[PDB]
C-alpha cells in the first residue's frame, strides 16, 4: 500500500522484520528469492567524514554521511550476504549442493491488467515475484556464442576437460512423488539422484540483453534400495526414431526426457576452489510441459559448495564468482543482441 | 493525534526499475530508472498527504528548507557496514535519534548566490537592509517556546514549538546536504503571548547579555544574535517563496554542538487551510526542490574547498 518506503513514522522491531534485507523467505518452489539489477541499487553507503571545520563541531573528528553506491558493489554485497546465508543453511542440513551462473533473460507476468504501477521500488517486486513465483527463465544462445565462449575459456587459461560427451536426462513420477535420473548416451542407467532442490535464486538482471542467474541447489540423500533398483533396471529403449519408456512394471510413468550434448571447462580459481563451465546442447525428445520443446543451447558456471572444514575465504570466493560471471556476461553480450524477444 | 513522517533521501540513487512490457496475461521486463525520479515521487506523494491531513484539521504549515551537513552518529552503523538498506538506514535514523544536522554554509559563497542564484532567479530583495534580532528559546514545564527579540530586547514575537508533519533530508557527496521539512505552528495560548511580553527576558549590558527571566517561567535554553536579509518571489498562481539569509552567533547554549557562528539560507512558504485548497502543492514542493538542488550544486565547489566534508566509499 501507501507504506511501502521507509516513511510514516518508525514501525516497532524493524530489525527482526528487515534482518534479511537482501533476500526474501517466508518461514514454513525455491525458499530463497533475491532480485537484483545492473543499474538499480536500493543500498546506501555510510562513508566516513571529517567534520573538524564545521560550525559547533570541532572537536568530533569522525563522522558518518550517507551517499549513493555504484551498483556493482551494492549488488556484490548483497549476493555475497544472501550466500553466505544459503552457506550456512547447508552447513547446517547433511546436504551437498552447487551454485550454478546460467545465461538467459527472465520474463515475468501481471495476474490483472488493472493497479499496474509502471515504477515500483526492487523490494515490493521481489515480494510479488516471490508470493506466487509468476516468473520464468528463458536460457538462449548462439552458434557465435561457440567461438565467444571458446575465446573467454582460452583467454581464462581453462582446461578442455571434457568434450561433446552425450548424456540423457530423464524424469520418473510415482504417486506425486518425483525422481530425477541422468543415464548415459548407450541407454545407460547412470546415476539416481533425487531432484534439485534449490535453497536460492537470484534474479540478477543486466541492463543489455544476456542476463545472470545465480542459484544454490542442493540434493537430498536418496534411499538406498530404490536408487539400486533403478540402476540395473532398463528404464529408456530406444526406437530408431527417439526414446521411449520400458519402465512401466515397476517404476510410475516417465515425464520429461532430454539428450545433452556436454561440454565442461574446468579449472581452480584463485582460492582452492573448482569451477566447471558447462555447455549444454539440450533437445527436448519427448516432453509433458507445453513451453519445454525447442533445442537449447546453455553456457553456466558451476561451482561445488565448498564443505565447511575446508574454510575458504567467502569473500574472496563471492567476489571471483561475481567477477567470473560477469566476464561471461560481456562475453555472450556481443553475440547476443538479435533476441529482442 | 496526526500522522508524521520522517525520509532520507539520497540523491543520485534509483531504488525503483521502470516495469516496461513486452509484446509476445500481461508481461514485462525491468529496466534502469532515471537517476533520481523516486526521490521526487516520494517527496511529492509525501509532501500531498500530510498537506490534505492539514486541511482536514485547518492548521496553518509552513514549507522550511535550509542548507547544512546531515552528520551521522558513529553508532549508526551495526557490525561495520559500509553499505546499508535504505529503508533500515531510516527505520535505524527514526529510533533514537543519532542524526546531528549542522545549518552552516560557507562565508564566501554570499556573492556567488546573490550574483547566480538570487538575481537570476525571481528573487529580490525586500525588507530594509539587514536587521538584528535575538532568537531565544524559553523551556518550560511542558512546552518549548520561542522568543524573538529586537536590538533593544523587547519581545517582538511569541511562537509555539515547531511541529514536524514530514522531514526530509536531501543528502549529497560533494555538495551541502539539504534538509526539508513542513512545520506548524499550534496556536499560542494567549496569555503567553502577553506574559513574555511584560517580563524582560534578558538584559543587555555593553552588547553582553545576561538572563533575567524569572526562573519559574522556564529557563532561557537557548539564546543568538542574528542578522537577517530577507528576499521574496511572488511567482504566478499566488505562491510566494521567501530567502532568509540569517547569520547567526549563538550567545547563551546549553550544549557544545552549537557554538560558532554560522550562515544560514532557508526557503520558505505557506500552506494556508484555505488557499491549499486551490493551492497544488505538487508544484510548490517540485519548485523548492529544483531551486535547492540549484544552489547546493553552485555552492557545492566552495563547501568542498572550505570545510573539506567530502564523502568518498
Amino acid at each position: 500500500e501507501a507504506d511501502e518506503y521507509g516513511d510514516w513514522g518508525a514501525e516497532p522491531g524493524f530489525e527482526d522484520r528487515r534482518e534479511l534485507d537482501f533476500m526474501e523467505l517466508s518461514p514454513g518452489s525455491p525458499r530463497a528469492f533475491q532480485l537484483l539489477h545492473s543499474e538499480t541499487a536500493t543500498d546506501v553507503g555510510i562513508a566516513s567524514i571529517d567534520p573538524s571545520k564545521l560550525p559547533g563541531q570541532s572537536k568530533v573528528k569522525n563522522a558518518l554521511a550517507a551517499i549513493h553506491v555504484a551498483p556493482n558493489d551494492a549488488n556484490k554485497m548483497r549476493f555475497r550476504m544472501a550466500f553466505e546465508w544459503c552457506l550456512m543453511n547447508i552447513w547446517n542440513m547433511n546436504m551437498p549442493g552447487e551454485l550454478n551462473i546460467g545465461a538467459g533473460k527472465a520474463l515475468y507476468y501481471r495476474s490483472v491488467a488493472k493497479q499496474n504501477r509502471n515504477v515500483m521500488p526492487l523490494w515490493t517486486v521481489q515480494k510479488h515475484l516471490y508470493a506466487q513465483h509468476p516468473y520464468a527463465w528463458f536460457a538462449i544462445a548462439s552458434e557465435s556464442n561457440v567461438a565467444a565462449m571458446e575465446s573467454l575459456a582460452a583467454a581464462l587459461n581453462m582446461s578442455i576437460q571434457q568434450e561433446r560427451t552425450t548424456s540423457y536426462k530423464v524424469t520418473i513420477r510415482r504417486m506425486a512423488e518425483f525422481f530425477d535420473c541422468e543415464l548415459n548416451g548407450q541407454l545407460k542407467c547412470t546415476m539416481m539422484n533425487k531432484p534439485w532442490d534449490r535453497f536460492f535464486v537470484s534474479h540478477y538482471i543486466r541492463s543489455k540483453m544476456p542476463d545472470l542467474r545465480y542459484v544454490v541447489r542442493a540434493r537430498h540423500p536418496i534411499k538406498k534400495r530404490i536408487a539400486d533398483a533403478y540402476l540395473e533396471a532398463d528404464i529408456l529403449r530406444s526406437t530408431r526414431d527417439s526414446v521411449q519408456s520400458v519402465l512401466s512394471p515397476e517404476l510410475g510413468d516417465v515425464v520429461y526426457c532430454c539428450e545433452r550434448v556436454v561440454r565442461k571447462w574446468a579449472k581452480k580459481t584463485a582460492t582452492g576452489v573448482t569451477l566447471q563451465l558447462v555447455e549444454t546442447k539440450r533437445t527436448p525428445l519427448i516432453i509433458t510441459k507445453a513451453g519445454d520443446e525447442g533445442e537449447r543451447l546453455e553456457y553456466e558456471w558451476i561451482v561445488p559448495l565448498p564443505q565447511q572444514a575446508e574454510r575458504i575465504d567467502i569473500a574472496a570466493l563471492t567476489d571471483e564468482l561475481w567477477e567470473y560471471g560477469n566476464k561471461l556476461a560481456a562475453a555472450l553480450e556481443e553475440g547476443m543482441e538479435e533476441l529482442m524477444v | 493525534m496526526v500522522p508524521k513522517a520522517f525520509q532520507l533521501l539520497v540523491s543520485d540513487t534509483a531504488p525503483d526499475v521502470v516495469v516496461s512490457r513486452v509484446n509476445t496475461t500481461e508481461c514485462y521486463t525491468l529496466g534502469a530508472s532515471e537517476k533520481d525520479v523516486a526521490i521526487r515521487s516520494r517527496y511529492s506523494k509525501v509532501l500531498q498527504w500530510c498537506c490534505l491531513n492539514m486541511s482536514n484539521l485547518q492548521m496553518d504549515g509552513e514549507l522550511y528548507v535550509d542548507f547544512g551537513k546531515l552528520l551521522l552518529k558513529p553508532s549508526v552503523m551495526r557490525k561495520n557496514r559500509r553499505i546499508v538498506s535504505s529503508y533500515t538506514l531510516q527505520q535505524r535514523l527514526q529510533v533514537n535519534h543519532p542524526y546531528t544536522w549542522v545549518p552552516t554554509l560557507p562565508e564566501s559563497c554570499l556573492s556567488k548566490i546573490q550574483e547566480q542564484f538570487l538575481q537570476p532567479e525571481g528573487f529580490a530583495p525586500i525588507g530594509k537592509g539587514v536587521q538584528l534580532t535575538y532568537s531565544g528559546t524559553i523551556k518550560r514545564s511542558k512546552d518549548q517556546l520561542h522568543v524573538d527579540l529586537d536590538n533593544k530586547g523587547k519581545v517582538l514575537a511569541v511562537n509555539s514549538a515547531w511541529v514536524n508533519l514530514q522531514t526530509a533530508w536531501c543528502t549529497h557527496a560533494k555538495g551541502p546536504d539539504v534538509r526539508l521539512l513542513l512545520r506548524s505552528r499550534p496556536p499560542i495560548r494567549r496569555q503567553d503571548v502577553e506574559l513574555f511580553a511584560s517580563t524582560p527576558i534578558i538584559k543587555l549590558a555593553d552588547d553582553d547579555v545576561a538572563d533575567v527571566l524569572p526562573p519559574e517561567h522556564g529557563q532561557l535554553v537557548y539564546l543568538s544574535e542574528d542578522e537577517t536579509r530577507l528576499f521574496e518571489r511572488v511567482s504566478d498562481r499566488g505562491v510566494t517563496i521567501t530567502v532568509r539569509e540569517v547569520k547567526r552567533q549563538p550567545l547563551i547554549i546549553l550544549r557544545d554542538e552549537e557554538e560558532d557562528p554560522r550562515v544560514e539560507y532557508s526557503l520558505s512558504a505557506h500552506i494556508p487551510a484555505n488557499a491549499a485548497k486551490a493551492t497544488d502543492v505538487r508544484a510548490v514542493g517540485l519548485t523548492a526542490f529544483e531551486l535547492a538542488g540549484r544552489l547546493a550544486g553552485l555552492v557545492a565547489e566552495d563547501f568542498v574547498r572550505e570545510y573539506g566534508c567530502e564523502a568518498k566509499l
